[PDB]
DNA sequence: GGCTGCGTACGTGCGGGTCGT
DNA sequence: CACGACCCGCACGTACGCAGC
């Protein structure tokens, strides 16, 4: 039975042709249509082209249904909007309930080195430093408020400019938003990667100081304006562990702060405050870093002052001095 | 050779669950389909998908305006760079600080921080970008924390967000008083000073004292979990007070070694 | 049970990608 | 700009699951 097995696959063979062109055709020209110039959204992966499209729909889900649109066509001038993207220094995750990274920023190329092209509808989990997975997973559902750090790939990197993949370093990011519903929700949150001491990439004020402490937060170094701000000299406080100066109401979120810092590689602090030589205490931001080999070696500290000096009013037994 | 087959028809396994998956994430998610009778050809599910998408890079500036709204309390505004006045400001000011636009905007920035920050902050106008942290009005003072986020084109453009009966008392393994709360004097009528340098026990009760000792014993011994202790107290008015005291020993998240003993101490 | 239109799932072969020493 | 090293995506041919004159 050749005279059958020749009616057999033939038509097989060329229409099942026929349906993959139909397919392919019908695939390219909803990349085609995307958002995204024509420029690279014709020569686009297959599946990307799916990633994005659900993630782009999905995005105009949410945000139709935060109502948000009735009154949308009147409410700000467009220029400002144009600004509004720029002032920002941080990427905007807008990332669903089972982790899906239904929107990534366009600034994200400035930072993680991946672009919102290669990201857009992808799994968080699979970006995103695992012994972190389970954090995000608690920060992503069940008020609403919303505010961590997570540790994501990047190809960039310190004096480098471009990168692919394969190597990824980790860079730290803090983020904070909000979780939006619609029935399932979403969560939204700006993310922020936090500056390197060494790698300075913007100003500091006289305002500002910085400190650098061993493992467990016991001083090494700090510079000499720590005096004219809040009255301690340096060289007091060198062998003397943070706690010990820290007031009682933050060193939990400070020991929260610390134990992330050895967790995670940086951290930004709360506002907390800290006791000056004499009466009372300074309000206080740390960001911190930490220095390895290879192993981990060092912490360093850019401190960021927030208010002058309860004046008076003597707190421990090195103000009772 | 023979380590490349498995290997691969098992990615290609894994590759056709993924993007079945895909279309069928795609599927409820165009109206057509999702109100349709039953699971259209997937051909035609992403034709109905492609004609969908028509019917509408990512996000206009105005949307992303919403979105990051929605991602901080925050607002725009911007400021010529070196004589303060304010040159424009969003809308998002009055959910943000209660303040009319009116005000607002015919302030100098200078004129809206606190005092002893505008030093701070010519600081951070002298001739990148720039990004730091103030305090602000409220109005109808109780100011608040505004973290801001900004460059420079002249003037400088910028985002600014806001981040969303007892005493307490630190000790070391002695007991000796390192920290002490400054709601103390409202607790048990003492000034710090009064307290700083010297044990607790000889604020305890003769006949309670030893449960204090052996409890610091315990607390230390109970390497970090919480225990609690009841006694009396002698106040300034010489008049003696029950006290649940709660402590534990804090050991650092590094070294694990000891610091001091945290106690939040309760009158009952 | 024939054998065909109609479709989704399994495995292999070929071309164009990126590393690495 | 080489080269097997490959890894990835791609489509092709095909095999099992369901309509119906």
């Amino acid at each position: 039975k050749r005279s059958s097995s020749e009616l057999r696959k033939e038509k097989s063979r060329d229409a099942a042709r026929c349906r993959r062109s139909k397919e392919t055709e019908v695939f390219y020209e909803l990349a085609h249509e995307l958002p995204l110039p024509h420029s690279v959204s014709s020569h686009l992966d297959k599946a990307s082209i799916m990633r994005l499209a659900i993630s782009f729909l999905r995005t105009h889900k949410l945000l139709s249904s935060v109502c948000s649109e009735n009154e949308s066509e009147a409410e700000a001038d467009q220029q400002m909007d144009n600004l509004y993207l720029k002032a920002l220094e941080g990427f905007i995750a807008v990332v669903t309930q089972d982790g899906d990274m239904i929107f990534l920023s366009e600034n994200i190329s400035k930072f993680m080195g991946l672009t919102q092209v290669e990201l857009t509808g992808h799994s968080i989990f699979d970006f995103t430093h695992p012994c972190d997975h389970e954090e995000i997973r608690e920060n992503l559902t069940l008020s609403t408020e919303r505010d961590f750090f997570m540790r994501m790939k990047c190809t960039v990197t310190n004096r480098g400019r471009t990168v692919n993949l394969k190597s990824a370093t980790w860079k730290v990011l803090h983020c904070t938003g909000q979780v939006r519903v619609y029935n399932l929700s979403c969560l939204i949150i700006m993310c922020e990667p936090i500056q390197h001491p060494s790698h300075m990439d913007i100003p500091l004020d006289s305002k500002t100081f910085l400190s650098r402490h061993s493992m467990d937060m016991k001083f090494t170094y700090c510079d000499d304006r720590i005096l004219e701000l809040i009255g301690y000299h340096p060289e007091e406080l060198l062998g003397r562990s943070a706690y010990e100066f820290y007031h009682a109401l933050d060193s939990e979120n400070m020991t929260k702060s610390h134990q992330n810092l050895c967790t995670k590689g940086q951290v930004v602090s709360g506002q907390y405050r800290m006791l000056a030589k004499h009466g009372g205490y300074v309000w206080l931001e740390t960001q911190g870093t930490v220095i390895y080999n290879l192993q981990p070696q060092c912490i360093m500290c850019v401190n960021y002052v927030l208010s002058e000096i309860k004046n008076d009013v003597v707190f421990s037994m090195d103000q009772t001095e | 050779e023979r380590l490349a087959r498995e290997n691969h028809s098992e990615i290609e396994r894994r590759r056709r669950n993924k993007m079945t998956a895909y279309i069928t994430e795609l599927s409820d998610m165009v109206p057509t389909c999702s109100a349709l009778a039953r699971k259209p050809d997937k051909l035609t599910i992403l034709r109905m998908a492609v004609s969908h998408m028509k019917s509408l890079s990512f996000l206009t500036d105005q949307e992303l305006k919403h979105l990051i709204l929605e991602a901080a309390d925050g607002f725009l505004f911007i400021v010529s760079c070196e004589t303060g006045r304010v040159v424009y400001v969003s809308d998002s000011v009055t959910p943000v600080l209660n303040q009319p636009q009116s005000e607002w905007f015919g302030s100098t920035l200078y004129d809206q921080v606190h005092p002893d920050d505008v030093d701070k902050l010519r600081e951070q106008l002298s001739t990148s970008r720039r990004s730091f942290i103030c305090r602000m009005r409220c109005g109808t003072p109780h100011f608040v924390v505004v973290h801001c986020t900004g460059y420079i084109k002249f003037c400088l453009v910028a985002i600014g967000r806001l981040q969303v009966t007892e005493f307490i008392s630190r000790h070391n393994i002695e007991g000796i008083f390192t920290f002490v709360d400054h709601r103390c004097v409202a607790t048990v009528g003492y000034q710090p000073q009064e307290l700083l340098g010297k044990n607790i026990v000889e604020f305890c009760h003769p006949e309670d004292q030893q449960l204090l000792r052996d409890s610091f014993q315990q607390v230390v011994k109970l390497k970090g979990q919480v225990l609690s202790v009841m006694f009396r107290f002698r106040s300034k008015t010489r008049e003696w007070l029950w006290m649940r005291t709660s402590s534990f020993t804090f050991q650092n998240p590094y070294s694990d070694e000891i610091e001091y003993i945290i106690c939040t101490n309760t009158n009952v």
